[PDB]
Order: structure tokens, then C-alpha cells, then sequence
């Protein structure tokens, strides 16, 4: 009965989309064709997988997502690869013309003519469910059509649909390793679209990730398939309380309820555990106190940010496996006594408790080692500024010159909406500054 | 035949309800087909306080389910016992409360509970003459907390002189699963000390104790802790349903622990509880009941009897004994414990004896005391409420549904007030 | 000093009110016993049309 | 307090050491009684523990299974008999017969 | 009926405590399972001053095991007629004491020593006419000399009237297991004597040497002690539990025993001790029991008797016998021992008589004696502690625990007045 | 009428000053104002043993402030309850002693002198009929312990009957803060014990080990210090002020607690003090509150009561308590602890009972008692000295200020005669 709705729009949104459905597949029984190959599905109420899939009227199932890109390689890929009989045709919006690493291109010329398509499919895609949770929304902040689409879309769908709850996860470029040079600039254009149409924002910076399988899973050449991987898990972990039985479970309505304190602030960071590779899978326990202890290192965030600078706001932690309260509130209690980990003052209590009872799957070919226990961190944290500080450095550096502007002038775009964004950023900064204080 | 009928709410209430009409059909030997498969003539006899009839000779309960999603009626049909429950009874919403007082209390839940209400009238008018109400839900939960007290408002307009019962659970510091608790609790407590006849405190943090402590069970779970809540909910009733040498209902117990109509708070346990490899070693009498029935650790409640003064306490008994031990021995605690009894009440215990016991038991004891140490539960929530409110923290959840500032304000008034009242009397002299 | 005398004194000269009167629930129940006791009488003496 | 030693020599045979006594000490004959008791109990199961020795110390305990009218019968816990495989998809939802509504009624 | 309630600490307490309920057991015809096997019914009419009752019939021991480390209790537990004592009345820290007086006294025992007392209180009431305590334990050990002395002060400051008794396993030179014995030795010495009411001091090394010389038996173990001991306490209590002549509560003893408040350190001993190629070819009469009693080397202590007198001594016979000839045997050798009996007090000897012998013998003696030998026993002690003292060897242990040298200065002098006004009356004469 | 003046002199005294007066105005309901804010009748009975009428009805405190910086005034007139001091009591130097004994006696107190003289007369003459001056004060500085000296020595020659109370501060080596401790010490006893009707010596070693053993907080400051100080300073006074069974002022506790006029150092404690997380249980009755009151441990000096002792001890009760069982008490801790006292003085504890209990708190006890033990305290300053002044080191400065080694031998000689002449009495045998 219930439903929610996958957008990906860019490479990375892509790309993660990719890992993100086929584990959703491979955690449903549903085969990479389309059709649950058991041949004892029955019918009555055992209709689980409706979050995600959709009878097909004759056999398959089709996916509730659609893909939007102006570049038609990867696109065109998914329609070659062994995923091809999956999706529906007609969800895959793909353009002619990339936008070339600019903000403009993919938010006042060439987007017109996609957004029009992608909201009739996604109204097409809305009809058809019944009890729409919200939306889930995943790009790359630092491309030129994954910001300009991603920000026309989320403006779009916040007066064609309103009050529906809206995820973002978003990546944010690296302070130091990066792959473009002009991201800075649509980074904070869409930092400025993101603020005030998008309703929970996740961190998901690349070197972090980097860092964390190395450590962990003793890999040292890693590929952006492991770090797509493990957000596919991450996502899974978040989403599982709608489909599985468990003993305390928690919807979307009820994370943003309990982890937001007010409207402006939403930009929180990740964490899960544990992450360990078969060898070492061998020689240890695995308690529920000794993940959820790992959990909060500083080490192990999906962003690269150290909460130690910071205070805390908030924490919805996510139990799936065999855990049992008694044992997950002895964690809490020993996670408060710890003092190196501190809240803020006007939150006596801030723990969130969600219990699943469903083991985490694994993905043959897959590197995380097959386990059953897991936890998901969703902190909300002051420290967050320090990713929004260094952004606003390397803005500053460019901007003084004011390289690369006549592109972003010349594609009808005035010179003062840099000054805007840097003004609301610079207010979104102080926001978070006086939130910390002491009464 | 003075019946009452069964109301339930949220998941905790859900859960609690599920378990409680298990030990019930045990008590009187309904199988789970309900058919009566019982070996007495006693368990048949008043049967109609809980069960109606059908046709075939099958009882029904007249329990009403209520819950703003459909998750949690799906596994209480699917469990044990579940067939017994009338599928018209299940009331239902298909969008959640979202652990928002505001969203239970005044958008889904006045829109749902026009339906509930229904049921509940259908149902108390139907038996010849009613008794009373009895309510389980959680006050640290979102539909449980605010459509629960919805109803109990709309319920005690329409059938003033009824007895309502509530086996309230209010969250405690120590073991927290929500970061909005004190929000919704203490907006509730407000509205509960307006209507409710009898309150009885419930919390997760003492019902954990003792399973560590006192029962010995390395690994506990819900089902446990549900368990302890059910047994003491059969007790307080317990003469209501079989003969015994002296007789008392819901009223009569609500006229000795009842001082005056705003102390309506009270704290129960139950006797005798021993782990299983020490069950051999213990001897079951009056004076060994009586002994765990006063221990300050034997309580389902955070607070400590022993920090306060009791005000009245009252003592129910199963199964065959001698009345002057009885008799005696709540004479001897009285005498021995002098201090922690106020001193402008004489003879402030009350006792009652019912010869059928439990089923598989030969004595066992409900205990509910009314004392002004449940005081210090409203202190430690209204300690967290006014740190969160003074920042105004997740403030706009709350006023995004026309709540203003002002109840909020007055929540704190009232709740303060009760616990100004708590402490007058027990510092009060003759 | 000495108004906040006269002011500190004629304040502190009232304190011994308590009159314990709650009623809430209890009234509620309470008006409408008193309402069916007398009105069974005004509903017995109505004069036919 | 003592290592029970049983051999034909009689200086480390305990019970001709300790035979001094007024009468017959209650501690050879029940550990001897309690040696037989746990071989045959191991025998009923089939342990074969590589001594006698192992088993030994679960196999004299008089603690029943059941409780015996002085507890609530709540047995040894929800958790002492759960089965858990782990296959995927085995606690989905099965959305019972009381919520599984069709037809969606228009009026009210 | 005036019956008693046993305490047990240490490893050494627990073993004697041990083997004394398993002859305690023997003796009432009482199997593992705690079920009733005699075959005559005065097993049965004072079951009650050693044993409670449970459901089932089953009987249990009134005895409580505390310890630091659970070493031993989980040796106890495993081991035969283990099962006979009540699992909530083991009480155990984790940490142990090491040998260390202030480890069990000061920071271990006093956090622990709560929950002992609460159960101590708990049995202590629940019996119906309390007529005193009785403790076994170690002197020269950590945990036992230490936390048992405390437990000693707690419970004599909380019944004050009640009759005390102790089985003091004091340690001597020859047989030395640890280098820190003097210390905790007299400390717990010094902490003894204002408190305990009557003390019987063993030591190992005498029940060594009655083994080599009266028992002839090659290879002995702490078995064998241990039942020795455990014997002679079930012989101190013979007439309370059985019919006899002159029946003989504790109480009688200390008043025919005690002649100054400060004089209460006793010397048991036993008889018959045989054997085992004699044990056919000797003939039990009275004059061959009181010979054995009143020979020297059948002490359970170092000190020699020979070498002061005797201010009074006691005598408890069992099973039948005549009046007339154990009188006449007392009378003889006071008579012809003259010198070895102070001569400003008359007759200072008792005799008590029980018509119940010790299971499979015809008759049995137990004596208990107070003597001015007692001075070496402790003279010895105090030695090897000033010669240890004044280098302040091991005594950074001690102090870094709170405890300052002044403790020991005070306990060193204590002791030495203790010795010298318990011999001036070896030399002062009427 | 029989009314003492408060005179407080150097940092130290002042911050003692500064609390104590909080304290007195918290017992009898002075706020920060100066204006009454009481309940009871008696707290006007005898408010004029302390504080003057002033225009308006406003009180204000008998307080001179001394010192040689100003640094110390304008911190603790800035401070709460600093407006009740009259300004024209305020007097300081301008330039600082620096620590310096001589400067503070001989080059700067001798022109300042004269103010405060004119100050303490007029306050002296004032009061209908004076009792005594009571002094705060320490011995490790300059500025305290030189001009304190000094103006106890003339204003004794103006009043030779007129009793005279100094509380000392005495360093203490473990815990030093000044490198010449030693010579300005030594001076200043010299100087003291010839003027002094009363001394009471304070080491702020033992205020660290009573903050951190009884009352089990973490962090303390020198206002919880100066807290435990004034508490027990005011208990001495107690009867002075309010009615009781045995009322006791300053000259009855001066006659009977000095066998020799040279003999008038004191130690004090107080009770009952317990942990911040106190539990709510019994209450402080008298057998437990004489048992804190004679430990070792509560003592507020360095000085172990058990290596010497008692001449004679004082008791100040506080609360309503029965005189019998007072007086049994000291009769009972006398024959127990006979060798703590010496013989020569029979029944030598005083005892004296207040009806008005400190605020806040049920039964209270203020100690006050004369030991031999003091004279290790004289010893281990005088051989610091001896080795502080054989290097002639830190002297020229004391020397190039009017004064030479004269003084300084017959201080030593002087000191050393009265530890002498203070070790003859505790060997000393009637
Ligand atoms: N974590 C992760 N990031 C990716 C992945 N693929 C692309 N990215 C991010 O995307 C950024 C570059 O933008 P692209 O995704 O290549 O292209 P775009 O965002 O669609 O914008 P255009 O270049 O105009 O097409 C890089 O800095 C990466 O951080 C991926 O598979 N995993
Ligand atoms: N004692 C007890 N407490 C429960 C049970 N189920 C849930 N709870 C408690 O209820 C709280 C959550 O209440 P919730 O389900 O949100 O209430 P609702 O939103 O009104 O349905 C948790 O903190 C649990 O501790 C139960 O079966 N027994
Ligand atoms: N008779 C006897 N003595 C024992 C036994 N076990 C230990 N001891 C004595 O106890 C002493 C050691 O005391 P210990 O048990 O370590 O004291 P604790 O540490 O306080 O428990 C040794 O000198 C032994 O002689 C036993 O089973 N029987
Ligand atoms: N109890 C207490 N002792 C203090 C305080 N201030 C200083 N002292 C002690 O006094 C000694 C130094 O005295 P000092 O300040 O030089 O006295 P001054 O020369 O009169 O100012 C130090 O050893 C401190 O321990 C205080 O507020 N309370
Ligand atoms: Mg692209």
C-alpha cells in the first residue's frame, strides 16, 4: 500500500541508481529479467515488494524510477547491459547534448525540454500509487546537468506536489581531491536551490568513502562500483522498515520528525557498521555494543567531516538483524557516559530507535562480508559548517578574478545570483553557529 | 451483569491488549477456536464481564482496536489468539500519527474518531448495565498519546458516571527511544488528570529491572514485559468475576485510594515472582506474599515508595486462606512502617480475598498504592520538557496544526500545580 | 525601606487559604446525579396537553 | 576440598583412607552413585565427550523445565524458542485479511 | 524453636561449612535432593532449628556463603549435597581480596557487605524465635579474616542479646602458607574481642598431628580436617536438637565458661578418635572417653594445656550411659589434677548429658575448655609481627588503601594486654 | 548586652569573614539589604549580640576589614551580602606587606595602627557591656599574622579581663604555598600564646581530606573552605544567642576546657556532614552523631588525636534531644577509650545542649576539644625552622628592619620550652 518514488538525475545519480536496483532486485527475488523465478509466489497479501515494484499487468515487474540525463552514454549502457528487459523503455529520459560542467546550460537552455517530459512521467509514475510516501532524489551537486535538472525539478515539484516529503542524496565535492575545477560555482548554485525546496539533505563525499574501504575492507585500488555499492546499503538500511517485520519501525514521516529541529536546518551526515571483509569476517563478535561504538568514530562518517568540532543535534539509528532492546539501550547508555561525544544543551535526550528484524543481504561479487548484524547512523550535527566554510573559500578565490563568469553570463544568467548565493550561504553559516550557543 | 468493555490504542496498547486477553481465555479455558473447554463450572458462571455470545456457543471479547496505520492490526491477527477478535471491531487510518501529538489529536484524530465512537457506543449500549471503561495505551507514542485521550474526553461527555481505568505507560530518561517524548507526555498528563477516574503509572525501565533482577532471565523481550502488565491487570478485577470472602469492584477500590478527585495516580505490583532455578527453594505463604508485596524493587514503576509517604494502599488476594493472617500481617507492615505511612489517615490499607487463583498458581497478590512519590516521575519529565521548550526546539511539527504557544504554556501550569499538590499534603501535620 | 515594610507585611498577612474544591471530573459526574434526582419529579408533574 | 582418587592401591584410594570413621561417610557412595547416573544419562543422549567429566556438571542439576506454582508461567523467554534461517525475504509483510481492503467505498 | 542461623566466609569457611552441613544432613537422614529418609521420628521434632521447610516437603539450610571471588562457591555449588543450599543466598564480588585485611574490610567488603546483611536481616526475621549466630572462617586470610569481622561487628552492633560463636582458623608457624599472615591476623584479633561472645581457635597444624599420631593413617587431605571440625561443631549442639538428662543450650555454656567479660577464647576437642587397625579391640566406656578428653595431644590447637591451668571447662556426653559415672570420673581427675585447675573457683567443671549418639557410634564427648594457655597461641603471633613491623615490610599494601600505621600500632597494643591480663591469673592466688 | 565585636585581618581572614557573615545572616534572616526576613520571634531575641540599630530599622554587622592592599576590599564589597559592612570600617594600607612578619610589626603596622584603634574603641564603648573579640585570621603570611600579633597584644592591655578568640590558620608543610612559612609562624606563636585568651588552630590539609572522604565531591574551592570553617565557628556561639538545657557561652567553655593558663591551642570539628547524593533515610541520632564526632578523620587538623592525649573535651549540641542520653554517651566513649584520656582529670567531657537547630537540619554537634596531640604540630614547624635559620638565609630582610637574631633565638627557645613544658603533662601520672 505504501510507495515511494526513486528520481536519478545525473552520472553519479545514474551510477548509484544502478547498485541501488540491483540489490533491491536481488533483496525482492526478482531476477534481473523482470520475473520471480520461484514458481510458488501466490497471492492473498504477500504483496512486500509494492514499495519498491509494480505488477506489470502480464508477468514482470516494473521499477517505480525514472533516469534523466543529457548525455546519452550511460543511458544507452543501461540499455545494453544484462539490465536491459528491467525498465520500462519510455522512463528513460536521455538528451542530446551534455551540459558541460555548467550550471546555466542545465538550468535556463537546454532543461526545458526534458523537465516537461520527466514531470509527465513522474505523474504518470504518481497515479499509480496509492499511499506515496515521498521522493527520493540522488545527483551529483558538482556537474553541470545533475545540479541544473536536479534544481528545476525539485523547484517544479514543490508547487506541483507540496506537502510530499522530499530525500536528497546528494554528493558534494571533496575538499581537497576533485575531479572538475569550476564545481565550486554550481556547487553553491545548487546549495542555494537545495536550501529551501528539499525537505532532509545527506552528506556523501567521495574521499571518506575512499578512506573507509581502505581501512575496512583492505582494498587499496577502490572504484566508484564499492562506493555505489555501499550507498545502495545504506539506502537499503534506511528504507527496510517499510517492507519487514520488525519490533520498532519507523516510516519517513517519522524520521524528519524526530531529526529536524527547524525548517532551515536539515544537512546531517552518515555513518554504518559494520564494514568488514571475509578474512577478518572470521575472528570477531560482532556485538551490537562494539558496532554501535564503531558507528560514532570520526573515521568512519560518509562525509569528510569531524564531529568532534561540533555539537549534536539529533541521531535516528537503524538496528536490522537479531539485535534486542535491552542490549541496544545498554549502547545508548554507555554512548552517553562516553564524554567525547557531546550534545547540545536543550536536547536531554536525542536517540531515535529503529529495529528490524530482516539480516542485511549480500551481492554475490560483492566485497562487504556476509553478516548478520548491521546499524545506520543519520547524525544531525553542527560540525556540518565546516564543508559549507570550505566550499565558500574556494567560491572566494575564483570570484575575485571572476574566471570562468563569461560562460555563466553568456547563457542568459545575470552576474548578481553569484551575490545572492553568497549572501543566503553565508546567512545559512550563521544559522548553524548560533543554533550551538548556550542558553 | 456490571460488564466492561475493553479499549486499546497505539502500539504498546496493541501489544498489551494482545497478551492481556491471552492470559483472560486461559483464566477461563476458551481455546483460541473459543469454545469453552474448561473443567469448572466457576469459570463459566461471569463469564459475560469480558466475552459476549454467538451462534455455535463461541465467546466473543468486547475489546475495541484502534490505530492510525494498519501495520500493527496485522500482526495482532496473525498471532496466537488472534481469531477471537471480531473483524468489525479493527478501526484503522491508512496515513500514521508520526509521534505528533498534534497530528493524533487534532487532524487524523478527529477525523477518525467518528468511527471509533461508533463502535464504542454500539458496544456499552448493547449490554444490559454497564460498569466501566478500561484503556491501555502509551503516553510516549503519537496516536496512543493523542487520539487515545481524544476518545477518554469524548467518551467521559457522553457517559459521565462511569469508571475509567487507564494502565498508562509514560516514558522514562533512563530508557529512551524517542527525542519528542517530552512534548507529548506532558500534553497528555494534562488531559489525563481531567477525566480519568484511576490512573496506573507503567513504566519500561522498572518492568526491565525486574526481569534482570528478580526473575533471572538473561534475555528479555516485549513478550516478557507484556506478560508482568497482564497478570496485574486480571488481578485488579479478579473478585469482580469469582466468588471470594469479601467482594470489591472498580468502584469500591476507587473510594479507598481516592483522597481527593486530583490524586488519581497510582503505582501496582504483583507477588510472588522467582527465577526458575530458585523456584524449588522458596515456600509459598501469606507472610512470604505480603514480604515482596511492599519491596520497594517489586514495583512496575521508576519511582521509590520509600522516598515519599504512602497516602492509601489496597491489596487483593487469590486463592483459599485464613482471614486472620490476612488480617494480621497488614497489620503488623502498618505497625513496623510507621514512617512511611501519613499519619491523618488511620487504617490506610484495605484488603480483599477471592478463593479462585490464577490458573497454575495457588496464591498470588495485586498491589495498588496510591503515594506521593509518583511525584517525582512529573519532576524529571517537566525537567526535560522546559530545556527543550526554552529554545523552542522542534516547535514548528507542533504549531504546524494550529496548536498555539498557550497550550503549551498552561501544560506546564497544570502539571506543575499537581505536582505542588502531591507535596503539600505528604508535608502536612495534624 | 519602610513601605517596602508596610507593603512586605500586609502581603505575608495572607496565606492560610486552601479549601481543597478539584472538580473536574467529579463535578461533571456530580451535576448529573443532581439532574436526574430533581428532574424525575419535573418530569412527573407535567400537566397533559 | 580434595582430588577424588579411586585406584587398587589402597594409600590413594580415599575411601580406605578414610575409613577411620565412626560410621560411612555420605560423600564416596553419592559421588560414585552420581559417576554411574551422568554414564548412563550420556549414554541416553550419546555424548561421548572424550571423558566422563565434561557433561558431568549440567547432568546433576534438579532444576525442572517448567515452573512449579511459585512464578508466573512465562516460561524461559520468547527468545529461548525462536528458530532463525536467513534466507532474503523472509519477514516481508503479509498484510492479513482485516486490512486487505478492495473497493475503496465512495459514500458515507 | 531457639534455633541458629550459619554464617560462612573465605575459602577455608566454605569448606568447613561444607563438610558440617553434609554431617548435619547425615545425621538428620536427609538425602542431596532434600527429601526425608530417616527411619526414627526424633529426626524430625527439631529438623527446624537447622532446616526450613519449602514447597514439595523439600528441606533447606539456613545457611548463607558469601565470598569476594567465585572460585569457590562455584566448587561448593558442584560438589555432593551442594544442591541443599538456597542459590539467592550466594552472594560473591568479582574482584577477590589477595591477601589483603583493608582489600576486604575497607573498600571491597564494605561495598558488598550490603546485600550479606539484607539477606542475614531477611533469614534473621523470618525465623520465629532467633537464638543466636554462629561463623566460620579464617583469621589469617584476606576476604575471610577481614569481610567476616566486619559482617561479626555489623550484626552484634544490630542484635545486641543475641548468643555469638565462632570457628577461627588462626594460622601458626610450622604450617605457613602466606608471608602476610601476622597482620590481618592480629588485626582481625584486635576487632574479635569486643564483639564475639565465645571463639573456638584451630589451627591446621594440630589436626596434622592428632591425624599422625591417633588416626595412624598414611596419607590424610583437608578432607579429613574439615570432617573433624565439622564434627565437633555438630557435637556442641547435641542437646538442643536432642532429648538428654541435663539439657544444655548455648547459653548455659557461656555462663558456666565465662568468668570476666574479656575471657571467651576456647579450645575444643573430640573423642573417641580411633584407629583404624584398633578399631574392634577397644572397648568404649566412660573412663577411657575422659581419659582421651583430658590427655593433652587430643587439642585441635597448638598451645600445650599442660603448660597453665584451667579456669572452667565443659563436657557434653551423648547416648545412654549412667549419671553416676561420668560425675565420679569428673570428681577423679579434678581430684588427682589438682594443680592443674585454679584453686579460687569450685567444681569448675560441667558435664551435660544427650541421649542421642553420633550416627553408627555407642558414645561420644565433646569438649570445650578455657585455659591460660591460650597466651602462646597469641604470644607467637605478636612476635613475628613486631620483628616484621619494625622494617614496615608488605605494609605499603595496607596504607595505600586509607588504612594508617596508626591501625596497626593500636591493634599490636591490644593484643599484648589481652595476653598479659589473661595470664595474671596464672600467678594470682586467692 | 554581653555583645563581641568581629574583627578579620588579611586575605585569609577577610575571605573567612565574607562567608561567615553570609552564614550568620542566613540563620537569623538578614537579606542582602540589610532587612529582617524571618519567621520566628526569637530570631530578634538576640540579634543584637552581632549587628547594631540603625536608622530605618536596617541592621548592620560588627565588622572591621584590615589588610594592606586594597585589592582584597573592593572584591569582597563588590561581592553579595558586601552592602551590610559600614564603609567607614573599611580599612587598608597602601603599599603591602609582601609577606614580611617584620613590615607588618614594625615599619608599615606601626602608622596604621592608629586608625584602626580609634575604630575598635569607638565600637568597644559603644555596646553596653562588652563580652570578648573574636579574631579570623592566619599565621602563614605577612599582612594576617603581623599586625594581627600586634593588635591582640595592645587592645589585651586596654581590656585584661575582657576575653580574647582567635581562630588560627596554621600552615602546614605537605601543602605549603610560602617559601619563610617557618619564620613568620614561629613569630607570630611567640607573639600569640602570652595575649591569646583562645586560640583554635586550622590546617587547610585536613579541610582537602574532609572535602574529599565524607562529602565525596569532586572539585572543591576555597569557598566550600571558608563554608566549613564558618559553620563550625558559628556553632560555638549557638547557646550565646538561643535558649537550651545547659546554655554555655564563651567564659564558661574558657574555664573549663585550659588547665594552665599557657595551655590554649584548640582543635574543632563538626557534625553531622554527609555526601552531596545523601538518601533519604532515619535520621542523625545522638549514638551516631557522638561516633563521627570523636573520629580521627573529622578532626580539622593535622594533628592525630590517638598519638597523645585528651586533656579535657567540649560538646555543643544543637536540636531537641534528650539530656539523659547526652550525658551516658561521654560517660560510655570515656570508659571504652580510657586510654585516650588522661586519669587526672575524672569525668572530663563537658557537654551543652541547644534547643535551636542549625537551618535545614534535624540534631547538629560542634566539637571543642584539648589534646596533647598538638604538639606535633609545634614540632615539625620548629625543625623546619631550626633548619631555616641556621642557613641565616631570608633573614637580612628580616634583620635590615629594626630587629636582629635576638628575637628570633628567644622565639625558638620560648616555642621550644612550651612544647616541652606541654609533653611533661601527658606523661604526667596522678
Ligand atoms: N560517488 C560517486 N560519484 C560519482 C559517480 N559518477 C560520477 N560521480 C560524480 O560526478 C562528478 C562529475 O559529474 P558527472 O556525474 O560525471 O556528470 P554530471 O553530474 O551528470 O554533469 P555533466 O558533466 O554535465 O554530465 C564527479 O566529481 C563525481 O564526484 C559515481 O559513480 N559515484
Ligand atoms: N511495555 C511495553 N512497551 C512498549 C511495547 N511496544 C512498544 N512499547 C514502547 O512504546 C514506545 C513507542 O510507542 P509508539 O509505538 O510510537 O506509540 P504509538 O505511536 O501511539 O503507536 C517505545 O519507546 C516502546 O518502549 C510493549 O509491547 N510493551
Ligand atoms: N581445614 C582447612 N583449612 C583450609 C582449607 N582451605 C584453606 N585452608 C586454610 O586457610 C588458609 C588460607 O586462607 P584463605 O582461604 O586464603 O583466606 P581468604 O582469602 O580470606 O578466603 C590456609 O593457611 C589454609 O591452612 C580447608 O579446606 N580446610
Ligand atoms: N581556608 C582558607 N585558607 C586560605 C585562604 N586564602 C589563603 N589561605 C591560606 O593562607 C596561606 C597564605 O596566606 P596569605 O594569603 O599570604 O595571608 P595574608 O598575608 O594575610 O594575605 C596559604 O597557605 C593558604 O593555604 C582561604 O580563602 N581560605
Ligand atoms: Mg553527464
Amino acid at each position: 500500500m505504501r510507495e515511494v518514488i526513486s528520481i536519478h538525475v545525473g552520472q553519479g545519480g545514474i551510477q548509484v541508481g544502478n547498485a541501488c536496483w540491483e540489490l533491491f532486485c536481488l533483496e525482492h527475488g526478482i531476477q534481473p529479467d523482470g520475473q520471480m523465478p520461484s514458481d510458488r509466489t501466490i497471492g492473498g497479501g504477500d504483496d512486500a515488494f509494492n514499495t519498491f515494484f509494480s505488477e506489470t499487468g502480464a508477468g514482470k515487474h516494473v521499477p517505480r524510477a525514472v533516469f534523466l540525463d543529457l548525455e546519452p552514454t550511460v543511458i544507452d549502457e543501461v540499455r545494453t547491459g544484462t539490465y536491459r528487459q528491467l525498465f520500462h523503455p519510455e522512463q528513460l529520459i536521455s538528451g542530446k547534448e551534455d551540459a558541460a560542467n555548467n550550471f546555466a546550460r542545465g538550468h535556463y537552455t537546454i532543461g526545458k525540454e526534458i523537465v516537461d517530459l520527466c514531470l509527465d512521467r513522474i505523474r504518470k509514475l504518481a497515479d499509480n500509487c496509492t499511499g506515496l510516501q515521498g521522493f527520493l532524489v540522488f545527483n551529483s551537486v558538482g556537474g553541470g546537468t545533475g545540479s541544473g535538472l536536479g534544481s528545476l525539478l525539485l523547484e517544479r515539484l514543490s508547487v506541483d506536489y507540496g506537502k510530499k516529503s522530499k530525500l536528497g542524496f546528494t554528493i558534494y565535492p571533496s575538499p581537497q581531491v576533485s575531479t572538475a575545477v569550476v564545481e565550486p560555482y554550481n556547487s553553491i548554485l545548487s546549495t542555494h536551490s537545495l536550501l529551501e525546496h528539499t525537505d532532509v539533505a545527506v552528506m556523501l563525499d567521495n574521499e571518506a568513502i575512499y578512506d573507509i574501504c581502505r581501512r575496512n575492507l583492505d582494498i587499496e585500488r577502490p572504484t566508484y562500483t564499492n562506493l555505489n555499492r555501499l550507498i545502495a546499503q545504506v539506502i537499503s538500511s534506511l528504507t527496510a522498515s517499510l517492507r519487514f517485520d520488525g519490533a520498532l519501525n519507523v516510516d519517513i514521516t517519522e524520521f524528519q520528525t524526530n531529526l529536524v529541529p527547524y525548517p532551515r536546518i536539515h544537512f546531517m551526515l552518515s555513518s554504518y557498521a559494520p564494514i568488514i571483509s571475509a578474512e577478518k569476517a572470521y575472528h570477531e563478535q560482532l556485538s551490537v555494543a562494539e558496532i554501535t561504538n564503531s558507528a560514532f568514530e570520526p573515521a568512519n562518517m560518509m562525509a569528510k567531516c569531524d564531529p568532534r568540532h561540533g555539537k549534536y543535534m539529533a541521531c535516528s539509528m537503524m538496528y536490522r538483524g537479531d539485535v534486542v532492546p535491552k542490549d541496544v539501550n545498554a549502547s545508548i547508555a554507555t554512548i552517553k557516559t562516553k564524554r567525547t561525544i557531546q550534545f547540545v544543551d536543550w536536547c536531554p535526550t536525542g536517540f531515535k530507535v529503529g529495529i528490524n528484524y530482516q539480516p542485511p543481504t549480500v551481492v554475490p561479487g560483492g566485497d562487504l562480508a556476509k553478516v548478520m548484524r548491521a546499524v545506520c547512523m543519520i547524525s544531525n550535527s553542527t560540525a556540518i559548517a565546516e564543508v559549507f566554510s570550505r566550499l565558500d573559500h574556494k567560491f572566494d578565490l575564483m570570484y575575485a578574478k571572476r574566471a570562468f563568469v563569461h560562460w555563466y553570463v553568456g547563457e542568459g544568467m545575470e552576474e548578481g545570483e553569484f551575490s545572492e548565493a553568497r549572501e543566503d550561504l553565508a546567512a545559512l553559516e550563521k544559522d548553524y553557529e548560533e543554533v550551538g550557543i548556550e542558553t | 451483569m456490571r460488564e466492561i468493555v475493553h479499549i486499546q490504542g497505539g502500539q504498546c496498547g496493541n501489544q498489551i491488549g494482545a497478551k492481556f486477553w491471552e492470559v483472560i481465555s486461559d483464566e477461563h479455558g476458551i481455546d483460541p477456536t473459543g469454545t469453552y473447554h474448561g473443567d469448572s463450572d466457576l469459570q463459566l458462571e461471569r463469564i459475560n464481564v469480558y466475552y459476549n455470545e454467538a451462534t455455535g456457543g463461541r465467546y466473543v471479547p468486547r475489546a475495541i482496536l484502534m490505530d492510525l496505520e494498519p501495520g500493527t492490526m496485522d500482526s495482532v491477527r496473525a498471532g496466537p489468539f488472534g481469531q477471537l477478535f471480531r473483524p468489525d471491531n479493527f478501526v484503522f487510518g491508512q496515513t500514521g500519527a508520526g509521534n505528533n501529538w498534534a497530528k493524533g489529536h487534532y487532524t487524523e484524530g478527529a477525523e477518525l474518531i467518528d468511527s471509533v465512537l461508533d463502535v464504542v457506543r454500539k458496544e456499552a449500549e448493547g449490554c444490559d448495565c454497564l460498569q466501566g471503561f478500561q484503556i491501555t495505551h502509551s503516553l510516549g507514542g503519537g496516536t496512543g498519546s493523542g487520539m487515545g485521550t481524544l476518545l477518554i474526553s469524548k467518551v467521559r461527555e457522553e457517559y459521565p458516571d462511569r469508571i475509567m481505568e487507564t494502565f498508562s505507560v509514560v516514558p522514562s530518561p533512563k530508557v529512551s527511544d524517542t527525542v519528542v517524548e517530552p512534548y507529548n507526555a506532558t500534553l497528555s498528563v494534562h488531559q489525563l488528570v481531567e477525566n480519568a477516574d484511576e490512573c496506573m503509572v507503567i513504566d519500561n525501565e522498572a518492568l526491565y529491572d525486574i526481569c534482570f533482577r528478580t526473575l533471572k532471565l538473561t534475555t528479555p523481550t516485549y513478550g516478557d514485559l507484556n506478560h508482568l502488565v497482564s497478570a496485574a491487570m486480571s488481578g485488579v478485577t479478579c473478585c469482580l468475576r469469582f466468588p471470594g470472602q469479601l467482594n470489591s469492584d472498580l468502584r469500591k477500590l476507587a473510594v479507598n485510594l481516592i483522597p481527593f478527585p486530583r490524586l488519581h495516580f497510582f503505582m501496582i505490583g504483583f507477588a510472588p515472582l522467582t527465577s526458575r532455578g530458585s523456584q524449588q527453594y522458596r515456600a509459598l505463604t501469606v507472610p512470604e506474599l505480603t514480604q515482596q508485596m511492599f519491596d520497594a524493587k517489586n514495583m512496575m514503576c521508576a519511582a521509590d515508595p520509600r522516598h515519599g509517604r504512602y497516602l492509601t494502599a489496597s491489596a487483593l488476594f487469590r486463592g483459599r486462606m485464613s482471614t486472620k493472617e490476612v488480617d494480621e500481617q497488614m497489620l503488623n507492615v502498618q505497625n513496623k512502617n510507621s514512617s512511611y505511612f501519613v499519619e491523618w489517615i488511620p487504617n490506610n490499607i484495605k484488603s480483599s480475598i477471592c478463593d479462585i487463583p490464577p490458573k497454575g498458581l495457588k496464591m498470588a497478590v495485586t498491589f495498588v498504592g496510591n503515594s506521593t512519590a509518583i511525584q517525582e516521575m512529573f519532576k524529571r519529565v517537566a525537567e526535560q520538557f522546559t530545556a527543550m521548550f526554552r529554545r523552542k526546539a522542534f516547535l514548528h511539527w507542533y504549531t504546524g496544526e494550529g496548536m498555539d504557544e498557550m497550550e503549551f504554556t498552561e501544560a506546564e501550569s497544570n502539571m506543575n500545580d499537581l505536582v505542588s499538590e502531591y507535596q503539600q499534603y505528604q508535608d502536612a501535620t495534624a | 525601606i519602610e513601605q517596602d515594610y508596610m507593603y512586605r507585611s500586609q502581603q505575608d498577612s495572607f496565606k492560610p487559604r486552601l479549601l481543597p474544591k478539584g472538580n473536574k471530573a467529579s463535578d461533571l459526574s456530580y451535576t448529573y446525579t443532581k439532574q436526574k434526582l430533581s428532574q424525575i419529579q419535573q418530569n412527573n408533574n407535567k400537566e397533559l396537553f | 576440598a580434595e582430588k577424588y582418587k579411586n585406584e587398587q592401591e589402597p594409600k590413594d584410594n580415599t575411601s580406605i583412607q578414610r575409613s577411620w570413621l565412626p560410621y560411612k561417610d555420605k560423600a564416596l557412595q553419592v559421588a560414585e552413585n552420581n559417576l554411574i547416573k551422568n554414564q548412563t544419562l550420556n549414554q541416553t543422549k550419546g555424548f561421548t565427550p572424550f571423558n566422563p567429566l565434561i557433561t558431568y556438571k549440567n547432568n546433576m542439576s534438579q532444576v525442572q523445565q517448567h515452573d512449579i506454582a511459585t512464578s508466573l508461567p512465562i516460561g524461559s523467554g520468547e527468545h529461548s524458542d525462536q528458530k532463525r534461517t536467513n534466507q532474503p525475504g523472509e519477514f516481508r509483510h503479509v498484510r492479513t485479511d482485516v486490512t486487505l481492503i478492495r473497493n475503496k467505498p465512495v459514500t458515507k
